[PDB]
This record gives C-alpha cells, structure tokens and sequence, in this order.
C-alpha cells in the first residue's frame, strides 16, 4: 500500500509538471487569474459563484468535470440555504474531498490543480482568501499568491521578490504576465474577481481592453 | 389578483397589484408579484407573496446556472423550455407570465415577448400585444384592449398597465387598487435593449395619482 | 502504475495505425470530410447534428458506439434546453470524457481518433471549428485541417503544403484525396460536406455520380 | 377548434383554425396547429398552441433522431408506429392528425396518405379521402363530402380545405372562422414528392375572400 | 494487471478453438446467397434464419453461438415490431454482434469461441448486391463482397474459392464450387439458400431428396 | 360489429364486417378486422381497425419468432395457449386454423373463440359468430350449416350470416354496392391460409341480395 | 494465464469424472436404456426429464442433481408456457451447454459431471432414438448409437463398439449393456431404466429388483 | 353448472353436466368440466370449459413435478395442501371438487376421497359419501341423500351420480341435462385401486336413458 | 488463481481442522440408529434431531455445524409445511447440506471445517433398512449402509469396527461395539449418545443420559 501510493502521486505529479501554468494573486480590488492558454474555446479560468472563483492546471476533461460538478454544488447550496452560504473554504473543502476520493478509488488519480479564491461581499472588508487543492485531496491556505502546473519553482521565486499588497490592477498583471515567462492576448487568459461588482464578481478582461493593461 | 403585461415597440413591460386575500379577507398590501429573474426576463404570478418570490428564485437560479456551465445565456426559446417544465412539474395553482427580451431577434422594435400558460401548464406567446393573468384578467384584457393604441414607447406603456390594473381593481375585490392612504402602488418591471429595470416607485405613484385624478 | 499507462497507449496507437485514414478540412463553403472507405455499408462519417459533424478512425463497433452516444446526448440536450445549445465544443468535450473514463475504467481502451467539426449557422459569420478528440481524452482545436488513422505525417506534411484557407469544393476536395493517396476513386472513397449553405441540416453526402463529377 | 386533411392526386393538404378557447371565452386567435414534422410529414391537433407544438417537436425530434442513428428514414409504417407509440403513452386531451406522402409507394398519384386516432389511441388510416378532427370535425366532414368531387390537384384541394374549414366556423363557435379585420386566415400544409411546405399567408387570404365573396 | 498480454493470449485461445471447428462458406450467387457447413449432426444448427431477408451463419463452440443466434432473433423481432419490419438490415444485426462480441472479449473470463456470417439480399422486386458480413471474435467486423469463409482452416478454402468463383453462377453451379472449395455428401452437409425471390421470408434448406438432385 | 367463422370439410373459413361506430355515428367503412397470422391461421377481432390490426401482428410475431428459435411451428394447442396468454395480458378474437398435424384432414379445421373473462374455447358446433351482431349471425347460421359442403358454399353461408347480421344490427356494415366495399374473408386448407379475392365476396353478396328481393 | 486457467480446470474436471463411477445409454428397438453402476438404493443418478425424454449423469451428485432439478424445473415450464410437444431432448440438452459452458467459465470451480439426455419418439410415430453427451465445458455431441460417461471411457466405449446390435431386444441390450460395464455387477448394485416409446405418455420406466431378475 | 362426486365400496366416481351460460344465454353444449389429474385424482370445476381444463393442467403439472424431483408422488393429504395453496393464491370464482383414492389407506373399500372447498379457499374432507358444487348442487345432494343406500357397488354408483346432475338439471337452469337430439351426455370419471379412468360416453348414454325411461 | 493449488489448499485447510476434532461414530441396528459421540461439554450438541424420523451428527468446528443444524432444521420444517411430513427423508436433507457445502466450499473465503452424517430410519410399523449419509466439507455425498465414522483419525476406528460389526446389534451390545472402537483412536462424563427410535411413533429421536445411559454400559 505504500508502493502504490508513491506511484499514483508520481503519475499525477508528471501530467501536471507537462500542462501550462496558471498563477491566482490578490491585488487591491480583488483577485486576478493569469493562465498560459493559446486555445480561444477552452477555459482553465471559471466563474463558480457570487464572489467565488475557479482556475485549474492539468488534463481539461478532468477539471472541467470538477468545474461543472463545483458549480452543481454551490448553486443546490445557496438555493437549500442563503447565497452567502456558498464560500470559498466550503468549494475548496468539497474538491478536497472529491480529489480524495479518486485519488482513492479511481484507476488512474486526476492529474489536476485547483485554485479557488473569493474576494470579499459589496461594501465589506475582508482579505482575499485563495486555496490550493492538489490530486491527493491537500488543502493548502495561502494568503497571498498560488502557482498551479508546469515548472512552479522559477514562477514562485520570481513572484517572490516581485510581490507588493495591494498592488492595482495594470500593476499586478504585469507582475504576473513576467512571473510566468521565467518557467501576449493570443497565449494568455485573464479574469479578475472583482470585489467591486455588487454581485457577481467574475469578470474576464479580453481582446482590446487586455492589450491596454499591459 | 392580477398581473399585466404588454408589448411596446423597442419593449416590454409588466406590472402587478399589491394585494392577496384569504376568502374575503385581505392577508396582504406589500405583495411583490413581479420579479427580475435575468438580465432580459420578468416573471410574474397571481398568487401569494411566497409562491410569486419562491417560483422566480428558482426560475432565476435555473437561468445562472446555464450561463456558468455553458458560458452563454439561453437562447429565448430554451428559456421558455426551461420555464415550461418548471410549471409542469409542479402541476404533478396559479400560473406564471413571462416577460422578456429577445436579444437575438432580428427586429428590436418588437423584440419583447410575453409568455403565458394555461391551465393544463401549457406555454403561448402572445401575439396581441398585451396579456393578463388572475382574478382581474379579463378586465385589464378588456381595459387594455381600448387603450392599446396610445402605446407608442416605454411611458405610454407603463401608463396603460397601470390603467389595466386600476381597472381590475375597479372592478373585481380580489385585485388591490392604488392605496393614496398608505403610499403603496402597483410594482413594474420594463426591459428594453439595455436590459431588465425595476420601476422606480415614484414613476408609479405619479402615474396612479393621475389616473385616479383623470376618473374624478 | 506508469508501465500501464504507456502499454494502454501502445496497445491503441497501434491499432489507429492499422486502420485506414480520414481527413477533414475547412473550405470556403464549410467543413470537407474525405476517408478512405471501400464498403458501402459501414460509415466512417456522420451527422450529429444541425451545424455538428462526425468523422473517425480506428475499430468500427468502438466508433459506431461513440457515434450513437453522441447523437443520442445531442438530441437530448436540444430537447432540454435548445437546438443552438448544441455546439461542436459541447460534443468534442463529452466525448473527450467519454474517452477518458473508458481509457482509465474499462479493461480495453477505445482504438480510435475522432473528429467533431462545426459550421456557422445559416446567414451568419463564424469560422469554422475543428476538433482532435484522442483515446486518451485529449482535446486539441485544430485550426484548418485533422488528419485521423493510419500514417499520420506524410498525409499531415503533404497538407501543410498544398492547402488554400478560401478553398472551393472542387479545389479543396483534389487536395484532400492527393495527400490521402500518398500515404482511388468512387468505389473507395466516402465524401461529405457540413454546408454551411444549408438553412438548417448542415450535413450532405457527395456520392457516386456527382462525386465522379467532382474528381 | 378543427382540423382537416385532404388528399389530392399527386400529394396532401392539412389546414387548421386559428381560434382557442377557454369555455365560451376566446383565448387565441393565432394559434398554430398544423406543424410540418420531417421532410413528407406534418401533424395537426385540435387543442391548445402548447399541446399541438409539443407534440410535433417531440415528433419530429423522434424521426430526426432514427435517420441519424440509422442512415435512412422510417418507411411510412413505422412513423405511424411510432406516433401511435407516442399517443398512446400520453393517454396513459386531444387526437392528432397525420397527414405524410409515402416516397416508397408504387402508385405516386396515390401515395398520400392520412392517419387518424380515435379516443382509446387507436389509428386508423383513412381511405375515403378526407378527414377532420375537433368539435368542427363533423361539419367540415359533411363539406367536404360534398366537394370532393372538385379536388383535382393541390391547388383546388386547398381551395376546398379552407372551405371545409369556413362551414366548420359557420356551424360550430369554436371553431374560428378568417378574421378579414385583423388579417388572420387558417394556416395549411401541402406535401407531394418534393416535401412538405408551408403553404403562404397571402394564398390562403385570396382563397378566403373569394369564399367570402362568393357567398354574399 | 498488463494489457498486452492478455489481448494476445485470450486472441489465441479464441483463435485456436475456431481453427479446431469445423468450416462453413457463403457466397453470393445470382438468386440470393448461399450457405453451405459442414455438419454431420441432424439436429445442432450451424445457419439459421434471423428475420425477413436476414441470414445467419457460424463457426466455433455451440452453446456459445446459438446463444449469439437467439439474442439477434430476439433483437429483430423486437426493432421491427418497435419500429417497421424494414428497420432490419444485415448492417444492423452485424453491428450488434460486434458490440457484443467486443463486451464478451472486453468483460467476460474467456472469450467466444466463434466466427459469425451476417448474410442480407434484397427485398421481393428489388434491384440490390446482396450484402455478406464477417464478425470476429474480438468484435471486428468486415464487409466482404463476394464470400466469406469460417472455421477450421481458412487459406485453403479461401484460395480454392478466390479461384473458382462467378459473379452470376446458378444454385446448381455455386453449390457445386462450393462444396468442392471446403475440401481444398448429404449425411455431412447443412445447406441453405437466402432466395432474393420469395415474397418475404428468404431463408429456404435445401435437405434430403432435393440436395441430392442438385449435388 | 361482427366477425363470423365456419367449418367446411378440408378446411376454415373466417369473414369480417367492414364497419366501424362511435356510438350511432359511422367511423369507418372500410375496417380490415381478419388477419392471416401465419400459414395455417387468422385472428379476427370485432373492434377498430387498429385494435384488429395491433393484435394480430403481435400474436404473428410471436408465432414466427418460435419457429425462428425452435426450427418448427408451434402444435395447433400451443398456438391457443399463447393466445390465451395475450388476451389474458391485455377486444375478444376468434382464431380460425387448420391442423396440419391433425389425423383426419377433412376436419383438420379449428375454430377458438374467447369470452368475458378471457377463456378460451375450442367450438364443435361447426360455426361461431362475435361481436354484436353475433346472435343474429349464429341464428343464421344455425338454418344453413346443413348447404355447407366446400370452401364455396362455406364462403357463401358466412357472407349470408355477416348480411343477416347487418339487417338486423346497426352496427354490423352490410355490402356497399355503392362504393363496392364488401367482407374481407380468408380461407384455411391443407394448402395453407389465403385472403378471398374481392370479386369472389362481391358476387356472393349480390346473389344474396338477389335472391332476398 | 487465461490459457493455463482453461487447461487446469479442463483437468480438475476430467479427473473429477474419470474417479466416479460409470453410466451407459443405448438405442435399443423399444426405446433408450440405461444403465449405471450405482450401489446406493436412494441416490439416483438416472431420471425422467419429460415425456419422452430421460437424464442419465457421471460425476459429483450434488452438481449433477441439482443439473437435474434444474431440468425438470425449465422442462415444466416450457410446456405449460407453450405446448408438451415444445419439450425435446434437443432442447434440454442445449439448455445443459449454456448452464455447464457459463459454470465453466464464471464459477470458481467447474462442475465434475457429464451429462445424457437422450428422446424416443412419441406414441405411434416413426423416429429414430436421440442421445445427447453434455460435458463440463457446454460441449454438445450428437452420438447416433450409444452413451458412455464417467470412469475409464475407452474399454467400455471399444467393448460396446464390437458388440452393438441396432434393433437389440430388451433382454438382449441390457446383456450387452451389462458386458460393456464389466470392463471397467447384479441387482444390487446397477440402476435400470428404459423410455419406453410403447408408452402412451411418460415413457420413463424403472426396471427394479425381481423384473430387473428375469433380464440377467 | 354442477359437478357430483359420490365414494362406493371400492373406489369413488365424479361427474358434471356439459352447459355454460353467458346469463340466460346457452354458450356451450360440450363443456368438459372433470379432468383426470394423476392416476388416483380429478378434479372438478363448476365454470366455463378454460377454468376448468387450466385449473387441472396447472394442478396435474404440479402433481408430476414432485413425482419427477421426488421419485416417489405426493401422500393424499400433500395433494390436498398442493391444491389447497392452489386455490388460495387465485383468489388473492369457482371453487374445485376433488375426487381420489388413497392407495395407502389401511382400507381399501373406504379408500375413496372427496373433497370441496368454501368461499375463503378453505378445504373439507367429506364424510357424508357424496358432495356437489355448482348452481344445482343443493338439488343434487338432496337427490343423493335418497338415492345413496342404492350405491352398492361402482355401476350403481355411477347410475345415482348420473341421476343427480339430471335432477339438477330439471331444477336449475344453469346445469345442462341430457341432450337426446345431439347425443351430448355428462362426462364421468371413476378411481379405483387400479387407477383413474374415464367413463366411456355409451355407458353413461344407456343410464341417461334409462333415467329419462324411468321418469316418463 | 490457479484453480488446482487453490482446490488442494482448501480441502487440506478443512481436513485438517476436521482431523484435530474429537470424533463420532453412526451405525445402525436391530432398532433403528445409533450415534456416539466423544463430548466432555454437557451444552455443546453434536448429535441432534432434524425431524421425525432424520437425526443428525457431526464433527469439527462447533460454529459451523450448529449453523449447518439450525439450516436443516429450518429447511426440514418449511417442507413438512408445505408439502407433507413424509416429504422430508434423510436424502432429501443431505442433498441440502451436500449443495450447502459445495458452495460454501466455492463461494466463500475458508471452507466449512466439518463432516456430517444424516440419518433415517422406517416410519411406525414399517419394514425399511436404515439409511445413513456422510456429506463432506466439498459436499460429496456418500451412502453408507452399515456406519460412518467423522472426525479425528477415521481409519483406526473405521478397522475396529469393519472387524466387529453385525448385521442386528442390539442397543446394549451395538454401544458397547461402539463405546470400543472410539477407544482405537471415555465414559458418562465424556460421551454423548442418542437413538433413532423406529419403535417410536413419530418422533424416533431420543437421547440417552446419566442414569440409564450408566447401565446400557
């Protein structure tokens, strides 16, 4: 049992090592996800509720299967309870537990990282939250940035050194967009979960207004 | 109780009256009937506060949830789909009007629908302009009717609801007129190309006033 | 264990080898499928749905399965919700999963290679989309051309040459049968367009007489 | 509310009204219920704009979805199979019409065909001609049966289909009757070897004038 | 565990069982198809009758493909009374046997020992090639246009026949070559015609008195 | 509406009304209610077209699909029994079949018709008649069984009992000389089941009609 | 290995029968016999089937009665659900192949038994005797003349094929019978038993104790 | 309809008329209402000619489908409790009479059974020597009560069985008497000690008639 | 698995466990079948009565032959019940237990570490030699006519008793046979005895203990 272990964690770890990286950082009016996609129809960036956000690294048929089955689950929860029921660590703790599972029971483990971030309700004040949840089921809280897929070592470094709080949205993008080079509008996908939206804070930022920021 | 709906050229708009009663007894002066369920949809149901509210949070939930999924909103027609097997499976009552904005219709001036079903839950466009459910219908259809021709853009519209309302007001006691006492008045909900807005209820308190001015 | 993963993908690469191809290519008219295919019975091209397309290689009772399911989902989808919720994107994606649950659960993965292609619907402008779904459920959005089965790279190279973005039917359909015969006729050949012409029904055969007519 | 079905020699023709009601009230004047369901078919019922729309769609998606899965379409046999199919697990309301040409007949001047259901879900291909379902089926069966004689080709056979349609109205207020004031006129299918098409507003609108006319 | 093994070790372990059966040809012929097995048993059928026009023929264990006989009489009789006795073709049944075949080799512990012959000829008044299915043990399926050989050993009998055959031969003729062909008497053969010219049911034996005259 | 059926030596002959009603209108004029099953037997209900045609073309895949799987037909009992079983499933039919395997050929016919509860009952009076006009139609047949001595004098005493049926019951349809509609009959020998061609009914029927004026 | 599997299980089986004792059937001119050495006076491993079809079995009892049970039970039930001419040996014996072939290959252990099923004609017909061998493995072999299971095989099989008489009496095959069984024996310790197609129903009768006597 | 069954020194005889009715209808004239079910049982229904030939089918099948698993048939009282669950399980109509002789009765002239059951399915070995069910039983049980010391033997006793379906049949109108015209007499069946077997038709025609002699 | 090794480790696994019991010996005689057993335990049954005239007796691992026991008589009387009490025989049980076994010895992960006997004997008044079964841990079925030995080291017993038996022992002699050729491979407070009675008319099962059981010996 500890062969077996060692070896379903390698396979998972190799497909993601081989996939295209995706970074999550907090920033002054929120948080933005900058992903390495070339591809105009397929999205590893995803809108899963109010002020709940989605970004994936690894095999598309299988986080997208997680994307749908989160957004299932955050609209049965808030219409059984409230809309605010539906928060990030209650998304994050649920793919904690799918991932488990499979990771378990599934002849080959998901060969996926998932990042899901919410910012705070309108007119509130509360810090972005942004959660890491790896193949095997961990959940890792990090406050102020997630590195998903490829090489995260020489993105994770040189967002160490370049990280500011609070940093605006033309500012944190560019520090992103030269993070994820060491490891343009027709390679890149960007969204931003805007605290500033009275509801949805979901918002993508495409062609003509992206060529702007940069 | 009543809710009306009707079609003006660039839109659509849709109002209901405040009132529910329990037999003879009035249970309800604050009843919202008419809600925003998307960005270019209406839903309104001559019933309670609960079936009205519960029914479009439902509806509105179902609507968002394709949009998450499938990146896109419904097409009008899947929205209407959609709505249809809500009603009928709830059937297995007081049935709901659907006013909306086909965003995607090739002429804007009459891209507002309205949607209503009948008993056996069965959907239908309105091709007459103008449409009523409840207890008051025929007398707004009746009222409506006469007055239709004055319709020309999205206050003369508003005006004409109001006035179908008063009118079933006027005549049926299950339908709850203008209170001038208590300051409440029919609520509305008017979509155009820009999207679905709730009427402002000083807009309605202006138009009731006048109506009842007009009649006195 | 790594050692199946790579066995797995031996065992179904080999068997798309063996198998004869199947090209689709945009062309100024909509999508053009060609496979080379002696029987008259067994089709290796499909319909889906309005504006959706099907093509594949490998075993035929594996892809006739993926054929039926996928007909069988997007009809029901159209029912449910719309006939424009059907798209090529939302098909590529479940056969995509349906792939990759047989190439994990199921003790024989799928040997075949799937195209799922989509036109604009009628009076509007959209380009053209073109899907490589895999055995393993890997999705890859080709922009002009797929090439599915047999020997890959000499019909893949001798396209990347002679091919034309505006193509006529003519045009594009002797390009598309030269580089299938450098890696053939009316007896051996299964011809279909998604006419991007057509009010709604997309999909159309070009068979015997009028094929002839097009060689 | 009435539909009819007529064959001529080289195909078929399938008229409805446009009326609904709800007791004695009309609650339509626009209502669709002939719709054309594959390339040789078309389905009518004698109910709601919802109940004859809905059973068409799932129709229609039912021999779409054979000639997908298959590579050819049910021989006329096996539509009516499945629409009886359909039909009776509903029933376990209103009973649809069929009206289809045949493609693989032997005689094609015969090959129209029309297909009836009675209360218990039972169909019934008829062979005198002509039929009607709804609560004006027996008026415009009793019309028909006295100018069917005229019915030589597509053109006369619609001519006296709309004529069925009139005596139908004339005897039977549920049935309605061309609406000269509002311009609304009886809708009709025609299909012979080429297909099944909608047969235009405006033909339908001179046949009715001329009956009109004709009869002042 | 190792899927490349077990493929090629349960495809010799069908292989082998059907190469110690005994053999059975069909060919098409110009009233229809015919069927010819060698059988020394009166009662255990080797070809049988599947629906109107369809024909069925087999090589391998018995228990295994009269099981396969049954379930395509009842898969038939059920989609032509479901639909119309039309919606019965040789592609139809030959791609069920497939998909069946596939799941038994896929699932079950050992695989079926058998070799399959989906036969079809035209309908009563109609101009049509008859159509000659082969369905293998492991779910293949092949279109063959003029004969299809199964059981025992398949090279002899196949050449003997790749050399001997005519488009248009009568009964008394294509018997006669294919009776010679198996070799490459009445108490040891099994032989039965689908008549293209019978108003609906095909299938028609030849027994006794009748295959003496004729041989 | 009825169905008749008759026992003549070396074979069955069974005939059926061409109407149909609902309640006093008439529906149908020219409703098919006796199908031929198999080779040696035909189903005849008194119901509607589709209650007629339904029936027997499941009860004649059930036949075929034994012999399919069997290699040989049922026995002439187990016919009835699966019969029996579809009825009993479920608009009572008359089943009128010739024993192939049967000693003596000449009475080799069978007639089995089925009541209320849905048993089954082999008749040996040598006709039955269902349906609503079915007394008058065995009343008839009761004074001219005697005049039945082959397959045309057989087929000549059924049109007379379904014409005696329709004189009497409004529900039965006689022949329409008018549109030329008449009783579908089938005939069952040695040599297997075959539909009575119209003409031959049509001349039955107007020396009937001949001899009654 | 799945070749190894179907080897060992081939012989797990084979040695299984090889270790019981041995049963053979014959055609004789009045019908089957059998005869099986069998020293117990209450396990039987002869049986009635049907009418006209008998059961004789080689091997472990448990496995072989409960083949037997199984038998009756599908025997019974065909002929009540269809007719009691549905029942042959053919039949049955096709029944064995596809239960013995689906033990063989899905149960954890194969059953040790051999199987005969043999028919007589019925009463006044002209048909040749039917004997049917059904081995562990669903293999089915149509044997014209004799039966032998269980034991040594071949001495018993070569002893039988140097003394087989077609049309043998009954004194006279049982004689035969009781030779065959020698190379591999009285009242006490055989079980007799003939289907009789001189019999008007049930052809199966047991040849017991002091008739079994005046035979040997 | 009426079924009688009468015990005589040695054995026990049944018999039942041949009518069936559909009201006042006469529907049957050959009715066969007792059936042998084993060689020492038959069973008698009072209803139409399909109950009373599948009740006998289901229970004879059951009766050799112990004796087949078994080797040896069912002790009397283990028919009954088969027959008992029988009639139980079809009334969750006509009750059956049974006839049979107990091969293993200590007495051999006494060996003969009767038995009937009531509405609730419950079972009733008689006691009184004779028993009847059906529309005229009551008539034929008082018929019987004045002509059972006649019964002497097995030809007595089936002169007084065959006497009391006739007065039945003179009484009630349900139960078929002799037809003299059509030569349709009641069937009858007799069990011994060497078995069930049926009553020749000429035997009970020549007792009829000598009835009928009698009573003119 | 191989299905050869697998079949030769079971049934080495059960005859083990079978031969590391105590043992038990049936015989019949002039009235009927007698069972000895060698039991220290005065809870613990190893004989028991099935129904009228079937008895019961086994050997191995307690557990399972009491679960074996309550089947049967769960069986016995659900067949009396629905047919008639003559229907239940001693082949009829050890049929039962031989198809219990035999799946047992398939299906299930240890095999059933047990050897039972199942015993009939005539119905009141009536001429029938006694029957006895010996039903093994595979569920082979055999028919012994004069006695089975289960349980322990069968062939010193099984010699011991081939040499002293007869054909119409007699209670007081047949236990004594028996008592001595347990004593190859012991008293009142060690033995468990019980009859089948064919004298008795219904129930023949009848335990002998203490008091009479110290003068029959």
């Amino acid at each position: 049992p500890e062969q077996a272990m060692r070896e379903r964690s390698e396979l998972a770890r190799k497909g993601i090592a081989r996939a295209k990286s995706v970074v999550a950082l907090a920033y002054a009016g929120g948080v933005l996800f900058v992903a390495e996609n070339p591809s105009r129809s397929l999205q590893k960036i995803s809108e899963l509720y109010d002020r709940v956000g989605f970004a994936a690294a690894g095999k598309f048929n299988e986080f997208d299967n997680l994307r749908r089955g989160g957004i299932q689950f955050a609209d049965t929860r808030g219409y059984a309870y409230d809309r605010r029921d539906v928060t990030g660590r209650q998304l994050a703790n649920v793919y904690a537990q799918t991932l488990g599972t499979i990771f378990t029971e599934q002849a080959k483990p998901y060969e996926v990282e998932l990042c899901v971030a919410e910012v705070a309700h309108y007119g509130e004040t509360k810090r972005p939250e942004l959660y890491r949840i790896t193949y095997d089921g961990s959940i890792a809280d990090e406050p102020h940035f997630v590195v998903m897929g490829g090489t995260t070592e020489p993105i994770a470094n040189a967002l160490k050194e370049s990280y500011a709080e609070n940093a605006s949205l033309t500012d944190a993008l560019r520090i992103a967009v030269a993070a994820l080079r060491a490891g343009g509008v027709a390679s890149l996908e960007v969204a931003v979960l805007d605290a500033n939206r009275p509801r949805r804070a979901f918002r993508r930022i495409t062609g003509s207004a992206l060529q702007a920021l940069l | 109780x009543t809710i009306v709906a009707l079609k003006y050229p660039g839109g659509v708009v849709m109002a209901g009256d405040r009132r529910s009663t329990q037999g003879n007894m009035i249970s309800g002066r604050d009843v919202r009937k008419v809600y925003i369920t998307d960005d270019y949809t209406a839903t309104g149901i001559a019933g309670t506060a609960a079936v009205a509210v519960e029914f479009a949070r439902l509806y509105a939930v179902e609507l968002e949830h394709y949009e998450k999924l499938e990146g896109v909103p419904l097409t009008f027609a899947g929205k209407i789909n959609r709505l249809a097997i809500m009603v009928r499976g709830n059937l297995a009552l007081a049935l709901p009007l659907l006013a909306g904005y086909d965003i995607h219709a090739s002429d804007p001036q009459s891209a507002g629908r309205i949607v209503s079903f009948d008993a056996a839950g069965g959907w239908n466009i309105e091709e007459e302009g103008y449409q009523a459910v409840g207890s008051g219908s025929l007398f707004a259809k009746s009222s409506m009717k006469k007055l239709y021709s004055q319709v020309t853009d999205g206050d003369s519209g508003l005006r004409v609801a109001v006035e179908a309302l008063y009118d079933a007001a006027d005549d049926d006691s299950a339908t709850g007129g203008p209170d001038l006492v208590r300051g409440i008045f029919p609520t509305a909900v008017i979509i155009d190309a820009d999207g679905a807005v709730d009427v402002p209820e000083s807009r309605i308190a202006e138009l009731a006033r006048a109506i009842i001015e007009s009649r006195s």
